[PDB]
């Protein structure tokens, strides 16, 4: 799991999870692609470019995946004062970064 | 194994055998590329592209592994025959089907396959350029890939290289140095340590000297030579000698090639 | 065995397998054309006629099979008097027979059959040519080898590649080089991988160079040197070294033929 | 010991270092000349940052800083995870590509010194012998210009065994056959200098060097050989660095004779 | 051994074995003298003076031996360095001191002790003097050398012979002969049996060929190279490669030397 995956993160399985559902939440309230289009996949990560056979009214054309992506940042301090006050873990930031996300892959469909 | 794989193939579990061997040694002997450039391992099926980066801070260009084939045919009253006079099968048309491929991925090494927008040693762009003189005279042959060899040394490409010329400029290092009084061959070998290669698909008077080195240059592998059972057609038997290659050139400026001005 | 195939012939088991001794051990070493060319067989005796595939640079040609023989004879007041004083029996003949069918071979397998019309090294249609100079003077024979095998190399044939030369030739390579003080044959020697033979049905200045490998050319063997009785008549022992033997050239571009104008 | 324990967080699992361990050492051998003929004093330890070198002019202690050869690669994490995912072995060509670059590193520090340390080279050391070569051209030239420059070694007593090493275009030049003995003089050569005859890019021109051989003579201090250091993980990608940390120490400095080109 | 020999050694046994091994190795490499002279001894320390009996074409005189050291010192810095990162101790000035008592026993062997009246190969009398040519000139080195040789054959010195010559001269032998294409030094090396070597000891151009065998001359060695503490004094660590050694010529008719006029 996420822990594991990275055992230097500060935040434990359960903040990481709420770290995960608030990003696929804001995803998936911004994401207009996937409202109509069918997914093809998930193909896995031993796919990095995909085959389109383009039917005119056929051709073959490589279309290699890309990445999009956005940062963001939990600071240091609002991660202790929340743990010191055992408060629940502000992900506002990482919302805003899917919703960025999902802006970028409306932008490329 | 092939025999449970083509269960209606005419050739018996041992016939097989004797026809990939046959393939491998008609490819092995043919082949000029694959002496000083490495393979990429067999990728296998699952990889019907590779990821070539090209330095020249590198960039990144999806490449097509192309299918290069030739198909021959074992008449079935041939077949026949030797099945009944107990004589071995002549896979002479394998041997050439073999040679034919060898000479496919030579021509895409070198030339590049045009088709797939993949280039060869011969166009790759950012390659070094030497002109060479007039190789009748003796000692100017030397001369021009000394100058040549100082060439990739200032590109930061200390060797061992490898030289391949075509066969007319081939047949021209095998003269006696008047300087030396040896065979112009062995002192270019001595520079050229891994070793001085002539090439039918290079024509008039091309050559091509190449740090040798897997970070410089390789061919990714999607499947070494194998032959395949079309199926029977007219009561015939066609096999196909297939490869899947492509050549990545990851350093251009490791690659000099000498051109004639002419 | 041989002495119940023959049940009548004079020489006992230990005698006749002295008789193919002889004749296989005089055959090798004259057989030029065995050297370099590979063996598509023992087919049998149930073969007569071979199917040869022409890739000119297919077209499928019936070639029969040739039989080559030379008959000696072995005389009984000699095997009588070797079997008087215990002495082994003389096979001096029987050597001198083998001798002749290897030379029928190489002149078939090189200037190939008249009568059967199969086409031999020196011979066949698609082969390459080139003329050579002067090999007297020194340098020229190496550069000659140069340009012929230059000839193969822009036909896609990139060896191993076989030299044959007639006497003349071969022994106009014994000089010293020009300017690099090896001989002349050691430096052809290392160009031509196969060896450098030599043959003396080449008459004059000729050679070939062939590129080796039996999908460029084979040779088809129904049966090898054999010995056989052909019964006694006038109290001698006639007997025949035959084989039964033909060259298939599946690529005549891989034959480079060297000639004087 | 592995290398997985000390890298934590490296991709790279103990069969995969291991791998990379080889493609490093094995590119690096390939192209490491100094090594054939000097000793190698150490691996001294991490403890060792610099080295005592005693130089017996023909007794003077000079304080040498061991410098740090280092190149830079990094493997791609999308490259990793498609290797890993399809069963096929990690690429390292990048790494054989630094593996290459400091071993030419350490080779032109041998040779021509390191100007920002003062540490002296082969070609560099002040108390060296220097020979001036005539035209290699000319037959009898290369054989003898080695006589003297072996009799100038003679008579500042060291009588070998030396080791003579060559820039790639005079090595090819001793490739001639001799005047009179009509026998190639590299074997002429090869029996004056018995611990072997070398050839190195680093030289350039009309140049080379006749070294004794032995520990009392001239030595390699190392305190890390060959060594793929794992950096920090920046921007998913996972970048490396191929490491080592020689230095060349002369104790006698007349044991070391120079073919300069007039 | 040595620990207890000298129990206030910084060298452990395995360090001070290091130091012998050291001293051995630069010794051999450096004794020309003991390559064709033979070793009569070890007398042991009982043993300071020799009687040498001439024989003049007897003479006996007692030699006494002389010692021949050098000094060398370990720094304790060095030393404790060593030991604190447990590296192997640096031994190259031991090996220098080696080389310089090798190189004091090749001057005492090859031009005499004048201190205490000990005559050399160069120098000893009653010995033959060949005065050599040009020696630039190919094919006279090897002339020189017959005709040297040849006065050791008319004194009933038959041979094996060692020739020594000076770097100059020795370096003067790898031309190639005149018209027989082998390198002059290789005909030397057939004509010298026992070897042709090298000293830096002989200047300019100058050499020695001596006839070989105890009987002609040997060496008297009471003591071999070894390494003494010489007790710490200023923190460091003296030590003192010496040996005792002499050289008897019984026969001074069996050298012949070669000077230039």
């Amino acid at each position: 799991n996420k822990s594991q995956l990275y055992p230097d993160s500060p935040l434990t399985d359960q903040d990481f999870n709420q770290l995960d559902q608030t990003v696929i939440e804001a995803a998936r309230r911004q994401l207009v692609g996937r409202r109509f289009i069918e997914l093809y996949g998930p193909l896995g990560r031993g796919m990095q470019s995909v085959f389109n056979d383009i039917f005119m009214e056929s051709r073959r054309v490589n279309y290699t995946i890309p990445m999009l992506y956005k940062d963001f940042v939990l600071y240091w301090r609002d991660l202790e004062q929340s743990k010191a006050l055992d408060i629940p873990i502000d992900f506002s930031v990482a919302a805003n970064a899917a919703r960025d996300v999902a802006f970028l892959e409306d932008q490329m469909i | 194994n092939k025999s449970q794989l083509y269960p209606d193939s005419p050739l018996t579990d041992q016939d097989f055998n004797q026809l990939d061997q046959t393939v491998i040694e008609a490819a092995r002997r043919q082949l000029v590329g694959r002496r000083f450039i490495e393979l990429y391992g067999p990728l296998g099926r699952g990889m019907q592209s590779v990821f070539n980066d090209i330095f020249m801070s590198s960039r990144r260009v999806n490449y097509t592994i192309p299918m290069l084939y030739k198909d021959f045919v074992l008449y079935w009253r041939d077949l026949e025959q030797s099945k009944a006079l107990d004589i071995p099968i002549d896979f002479s048309v394998a041997a050439n089907a073999a040679r034919d491929v060898a000479f496919l991925e030579d021509q895409m090494i070198f030339h590049g396959s045009k088709e797939f927008d993949i280039p060869g040693l011969m166009n790759v762009k950012g390659r070094l350029t030497h002109l060479i003189g007039n190789w009748y005279e003796s000692g100017n042959a030397f001369q021009d890939i000394v100058e040549a060899r100082n060439k990739l040394l200032e590109m930061n490409h200390n060797g061992p290289y490898a030289l391949v010329l075509s066969p007319e400029l081939y047949s021209l290092l095998h003269r006696v140095h008047k300087d030396t009084n040896v065979l112009e061959i062995e002192h270019v070998r001595e520079l050229i340590t891994a070793g001085v290669f002539q090439s039918p698909v290079l024509k008039g008077k091309s050559g091509v000297i190449v740090n040798t080195g897997r970070n410089n240059l390789d061919l990714a592998i999607s499947e070494d030579f194998e032959t395949a059972y079309l199926g029977e057609e007219g009561m015939n038997h066609p096999f196909r000698v297939y490869e899947t290659v492509v050549l990545r050139i990851k350093r251009p400026a490791a690659i000099c090639t000498l051109i004639d001005p002419e």
